[PDB]
RNA sequence: GUAUAGUUGAAGGAUUUGGAAAAUUCCGCUAAAGAGGGUGAAAGCCCCGUAGACGAAAUGCUGACAACACCUAGGAGGAUCCUGAGUACGGCGGAACACGAGAAAUUCCGUCGGAAUCCGCGGGGACCAUCCCGCAAGGCUAAAUACUCCCUAGUGACCGAUAGUGAACCAGUACCGUGAGGGAAAGGUGAAAAGCACCCCGGAAGGGGAGUGAAAUAGAUCCUGAAACCGUGUGCCUACAACAAGUCAAAGCUCGUUAAUGAGUGAUGGCGUGCCUUUUGUAGAAUGAACCGGCGAGUUACGAUUGCAUGCGAGGUUAAGUCGAAGAGACGGAGCCGCAGCGAAAGCGAGUCUGAAUAGGGCGAAUGAGUAUGUAGUCGUAGACCCGAAACCAUGUGAUCUA
RNA sequence: GGUAGCGGAGAAAUUCCAAACGAACUUGGAGAUAGCUGGUUCUCUCCGAAAUAGCUUUAGGGCUAGCCUCGGAAUUGAGAA
RNA sequence: GGUGUAGUGGUAGGAGAGCGUUCUAAGGGCGUUGAAGGUCGAUCGUGAGGACGGCUGGAGCGCUUAGAAGUGAGAAUGCCG
RNA sequence: UGAAAUUUUAGUACCUGUGAAGAUGCAGGUUACCCGCGACAGGACGGAAAGACCCCAUGGAGCUUUACUGUAGUUUGAUAU
């Protein structure tokens, strides 16, 4: 039978063109008066993949 | 060529002969053998299906 | 080339038979070293998983929404239209028709990439701000329908 | 027309080795038949057959076309009448829809309420309006689809007696338990039984002659007949000796090979704590094996990814399905992948997002090649490298023992 | 003759229910499950480690990072002593 | 392809090339003047292994090229004899 | 007449040492012709039973409760007959 690829992550990550991933961080919903205003800039911008968590993911992600 | 039916119901011989007609040619058929006889109409029928 | 044959160079291998004595390599525990249950049998973890660790999905927030009524086209962008050369009613046939534009999927729209040296004349679904500039700057014909 | 008995069906002799030829050597003949089986060894021409041709009293089945049954009319008008009731639908509580009450349409079930009649009623994923498409609450219906206890005719890069059905042999038998239930081992003389008349020892069993036979060291536990294990005879050595049992050196004694820098045996001297598994560590007094033989563990289907090879190459490629020998072998362009990205999205496009910004920044583009099949490495879904529990759930069987 | 396993019976011991009862026996789901044991069969050549950090209802398990190996690419001079 | 220089201990493991079993296909072969199997031999190759001869044995089997696997045994307080 | 448990191959000496840390087998010395028969039980960490004690399994099962979530039963209200 076909694999069955993950739903979580198909609703947190969306695949580029040049071949790696976009992500959206964390730290954005919840308290943020603790937090300070460089912090609460610096957090609203999606980041790249790092090539460590690229390799044990790859294969569930195998088509979305 | 077609349904020569005085011409291939005498091909139960020595294994020096086996008879295709002209749909059938397949490539074991061929490549086993070390000469071809063939009809000049069956030449034809090929260079139909083969273009 | 008759039955009594060579197959291409390198063109199939031979295969790795695992578990059969000391001295191929993979005899005693088949290349998989001491205990553990990644050498038990069927043993290894799913997919994705790091321990008890919350892992990267459970990690970082969901995000987004998908319309219902998304409605994309079909892009050609220009090179490809320059090989009809003069008059030809470009249109969601005969353009197709000889390889070009198999599944249009909305209707064509067409991109400014990047030179036409030509007369033609389009009959498209939608057009960019620049591809009617370059087609009417050789003379051709453009209309929407 | 077919199913259940059938008829007919071409062509060879001699020699050599043989116990016996189909084997070998010469010279022939046949084929709409050179697929297969059998015969004293391996057969186109010995036999049974095969290709072809022919054939049915009786019963059953399937076409056909006759008869007999059935069934089926137009155009216009629109005053009045009919068109499926405790039904539709609603509240409450559950289930079925990929949908777990969720913003929850559509389908049922239990209970309690409960409509309209063509100017009507339902639906288009709460709801309203507009538009569009449809008439529930009455029945019947062939084919394309899934299976094989059994019958006939076939096939296999399926097994060859610990394999293959548990069962090739009088097997669900012998045997085990009150019962439900569990369940084995065991194939082979030779071509022909021609299976040893007769004599001798012995109570017999058993044996030695004599015969049958090509062979009896094929004599019925009967083709071949390995290993552990038990014996007989002999070339070399051994009764002052501490030996993981070997190897290195070596006197004497005997022997004569796939001929060569030979074989057997070994007085005596040096050196030397087995084999596995698990461990920071083994000779271990950690853990396994009585010996020999047989069987006994990373595979396949569907997907994903990468290396190698092959054909095309800005393009590549079929699927289900029809004809075809369970086949190669053509039609079949629905579909899928690459050729353009950015944004959650409306959208824009070699550019776009955030932003007041023509600023800066993210992600793109600037020659930047994929695709179909084979093969190999790895992973996922399946029991997935095999062997091993204590326990759990659902049908059944037992109070002849004991309370 | 009667009483049956979610049960029966007990002048009470977790006692008996076909030599076994902290819940009988037989068949079926069932090749249950096991981060745990033991095993896994022919040979040669080339290279050849680790017993560490972080996190883990984790501490004899797993994940990434470090150390090994194979195939490419690019200027080099980036490596070393 | 003479000849130089350098290198060749190794567990888990990665990489490369070969030996051997059964079956299929095509070509070429052996066999009652003795095939498969068994026994003995003082033989050849770097390895797994391959020949030749003597005895037994009584009907089938090798060699070359490619292919497909129920493809190799010394240990499981393994199962059967 | 005729078994059984066990069993890596055994031509199976003593002392002081050495050694995963008390040896028939290692080292260095002492003692010792070859083969049996009846008795004893110091040793071969002797034989039988994959600890009767302890810890772990993110193991089971049986029991208790003001541990969590439920439920048979018992009760009360509306509504129908």
């Amino acid at each position: 039978p076909k694999q069955k690829t993950h739903r979580g992550l198909a609703k947190r990550v969306k695949r580029t063109g040049g071949g790696g991933l976009k992500r959206g961080r964390a730290f954005t919903s919840h308290r943020f008066h603790g937090k300070t205003k460089k912090q609460r800039r610096q957090l609203r911008k999606a980041s790249m993949v790092a090539k460590g968590d690229y390799k044990r993911i790859r294969q569930q992600l195998a088509r979305m | 060529e077609n349904g020569n039916d005085f011409a291939a119901l005498s091909a139960r011989n020595l294994p020096n002969v086996s008879v295709v007609t002209s749909d059938n040619v397949s490539v074991l058929d061929v490549v086993s053998a070390n000469k071809v006889l063939a009809t000049q109409t069956a030449l034809t029928q090929i260079e139909e299906v083969l273009a | 080339m008759k039955l009594h044959l060579k197959p291409a160079e390198g063109s199939r291998q031979v295969r790795n038979r695992v578990g059969r004595g000391t001295s191929s390599g993979n005899g005693k525990t088949a290349g998989r070293g001491q205990k553990g249950q990644k050498a038990r049998s069927g043993g290894g973890v799913r997919l994705g998983f790091e321990g008890g660790q919350t892992p990267l999905f459970r990690r970082l927030p969901k995000r987004g929404f998908t319309n219902i009524n998304r409605k994309d086209y079909a892009v050609v962008n220009l090179d490809t239209l320059n090989r009809f050369e003069d008059g030809t009613e470009v249109t969601p046939v005969v353009l197709k028709e000889a390889g070009i534009v198999k599944n249009e999927k909305a209707g064509i729209k067409v991109l400014a990439d990047g030179e036409l040296t030509k007369k033609l004349t389009v009959k498209a679904a939608k057009f960019s701000k620049s591809a009617q500039e370059a087609i009417e700057a050789a003379g051709g014909s453009i209309e929407v329908i």
